[PDB]
């Protein structure tokens, strides 16, 4: 069972503070470590420190600005990572990963996207996409959903709620004022559809707002 | 004998910036670096010790970081008073040693110089001397010509300049142009003048007065 | 009891020896390129390291003078615990007795 | 209050000696260390050598030719450093610093002038600058005063006693026939000129004369 649970996404205006959790389940000693983990788009991961529940104490990366501040919740197993007075740079996602003291990080959170804009969330406007009218088809039949107008990232895109995974691609975001926008694509075979049902689930956790959308052929 | 290298020299960095000083040694020390400050004029003062440790009264803004060979000096958010000088210095073995240094420059906009010409005093006069005293103060760039005239002649004799370093206060630069001449000498001319040459303008500054 | 009280008069005296052997040991090293004991923090842990006999090697005298100051160490250390575990005979020896009946 | 208390400058002809003190007061520890520290204009510090008072040791650098001499006096809490011999070379910038045991130099003394020549001592005449009659004026004035025909360097600058900081200059001096010239300058509002009074004061330690002078308008 996931062992560390992250909440998927935080919106901070620059100069304001937000703290990340992350819940843990599964086995747990008095020599266990929590860490953190930065990772800006396209680019690598970046340690930023580490606490250690059972006693305490926390250590942080010395070569960049402190911007952290690590607690744990002993009763709940939970690990808080405090940041403050956040600019664009702080943007990014924060991974925390657990460490059982013999210097290797078994597993990972899924990480939660932070945000630093002065803008306001936005859920996305999810429409449908069935070929035209016109649109010849073979053996496979490709459909797929748009996902725009929303703020800020990000946003996870299933088919038929995760039982439908080969034949997916979700395409990166785009960003155009204050408002992404993106598409998710799908195949399959063409004498399955519209016989056999296809929807796309779209979550948006910025705004908690998850929502469905099935796709039919046109009129 | 350890060995510590500074490069670069010097860093120009802009207000607000983040800065980093680099200080490597010719073998592992642990954290046994300390960095010092020195600005133009005052004796080093202690800035971080053993590497990444805080001194009291020294700005949060200040902190270290690095060990074995590697050593870095980081200010984040510069500012004019940290315009200076940095030091690092080993313990690790016998004898300590100082690296050569590192010359922090803060990079401001643009400013015009504040002129002034001033006449020799009487005071001085009364000993057969007369100096005419020009300044050319708080000025950005640092690149700048000053120009003599003696009732519409360029003068050149009798003018030495001195230069200050970017000062602390403002990160601007100042000059200070100074003719001197015997009072007989100062007695048979009429109108001095002073032009400033710089950046800021096509059209030089100028500035003179009459010994009557 | 004779035991005990030598037992803790080498106790103190032990920690004499390392107090004094850091401060002789920097003096001794100071001078000597490439010296390393110089410093008088790390120096009185150099000492307990080697009163105990432990010797790690990250730190250790190359003078004359230091290293024979390092010899009263290893000696004033080695002695010392020494006298604890003979003190500990004394103590069992005589315990033992008692419960024989003598 | 000043832990390191050292005189100004020293004049010295080539191949002469001086002696240079260092008074210490503050906490005192038999730990104690006293390092000497030579700077060349322009250039970086170099480590001469180091002396234990309560014991009375002392070390130097093997690098450089060894024409200094360390001692102390455990009762007046004072450094001594003999210099001998010195020639062009050894005029310089004397610091002294106090290290607990621990490696760094935690406090440094102002520094000792050192000037190795065959010239004479001479005080500094130090003229008015204000403007001139013909000047006009802004929110802020400019005033100065000029130290000329002084030897050796260094001289001290002050306005209204330190009083007045901000808007200062000192420019570097420039050497001509065994003499010194440089100026100093200050800005404060031209309102408060000369309503409220304004005098530099200009110290010269190798004569140990100290004098004032008044900025006031011309005639
Ligand atoms: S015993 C400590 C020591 C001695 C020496 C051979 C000089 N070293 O390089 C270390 C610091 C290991
Ligand atoms: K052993
Ligand atoms: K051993
Ligand atoms: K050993
Ligand atoms: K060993
Ligand atoms: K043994």
């Amino acid at each position: 069972q996931v062992q560390l649970q992250q909440p998927g996404a935080e919106l901070v205006k620059p100069g304001a503070s937000v703290k990340l959790s992350c819940k843990a389940s599964g086995y747990t000693f008095t020599s266990d470590w929590i860490h953190w983990v930065k990772q800006r788009p396209g680019h690598g991961l970046e340690w930023i420190g580490e606490i250690i529940p059972s006693y305490g104490r926390a250590n942080y990366n010395e070569k960049i600005q402190k911007k952290a501040t690590l607690t744990a919740d002993k009763s709940s197993s939970t690990a808080f990572m405090q940041l403050s007075s956040l600019t664009s740079e702080d943007s990014a996602v924060y991974y925390c990963a657990r460490e059982r003291g013999d210097g290797y990080f078994a597993v990972w959170g899924a990480g939660t996207t932070v945000t630093v804009s002065s803008a306001k969330t936005t859920p996305p406007s999810v429409y449908p996409l069935a070929p035209g009218s016109a649109a010849q088809t073979n053996s496979m039949v490709t459909l797929g959903c748009l996902v725009k107008g929303y703020f800020p990232e990000p946003v996870t895109v299933t088919w038929n709620s995760g039982s439908l995974s080969s034949g997916v691609h979700t395409f990166p975001a785009v960003l155009q004022s204050d408002l992404y926008t993106l598409s998710s694509s799908v195949t399959v075979p063409s004498s399955s559809w519209p016989s056999e049902t296809v929807t796309c689930n779209v979550a948006h956790p910025a705004s908690s707002t998850k929502v469905d959308k099935k796709i039919v052929p046109r009129d | 004998d350890i060995l510590l290298t500074q490069s670069p020299a010097i860093l120009s960095v802009s207000p607000g910036e983040r800065v980093s000083f680099s200080c490597r040694a010719s073998q592992s020390i642990g954290t046994d670096i300390h960095w010092y400050q020195q600005r133009t004029n005052g004796s080093p003062r202690l800035l971080i010790k053993y590497a990444s440790e805080s001194i009291s009264g020294i700005p949060s803004r200040f902190s270290g970081s690095g060990s074995g060979t590697d050593f870095t000096l980081s200010i984040n958010s510069v500012e004019s008073e940290d315009i200076a000088n940095y030091y690092c210095q080993q313990s690790n073995r016998w004898p300590f040693t100082f690296g050569s240094g590192t010359k922090l420059e803060i990079k401001r906009a643009d400013a015009a110089p504040t002129v002034s010409i001033f006449p020799p005093s009487s005071e001085q006069l009364t000993s057969g001397g007369a100096s005419v005293v020009c300044f050319l103060n708080n000025f950005y760039p640092k690149d700048i010509n000053v120009k003599w005239k003696i009732d519409g002649s360029e003068r050149q004799n009798g003018v030495l300049n001195s230069w200050t370093d970017q000062d602390s206060k403002d990160s601007t630069y100042s000059m200070s142009s100074t003719l001197t001449l015997t009072k007989d000498e100062y007695e048979r001319h009429n109108s001095y003048t002073c032009e400033a040459t710089h950046k800021t303008s096509t059209s030089p500054i100028v500035k003179s007065f009459n010994r009557n | 009891a004779l035991h005990w009280r030598a037992a803790g008069a080498a106790t103190v005296l032990l920690v004499i020896v390392l107090l004094a052997g850091s401060y002789l040991a920097v003096l001794a090293e100071r001078g000597a390129p490439g010296a390393q004991l110089i410093t008088y923090p790390r120096a009185l842990w150099w000492s307990v390291e080697t009163a105990t006999t432990v010797g790690y090697g990250d730190l250790c005298p190359v003078t004359l003078w230091g290293r024979l100051v390092a010899v009263v160490v290893m000696v004033a250390g080695i002695t010392s615990f020494g006298l604890v575990t003979a003190a500990l005979a004394t103590w069992f020896v005589g315990r033992e007795q008692e419960r024989r009946g003598h």
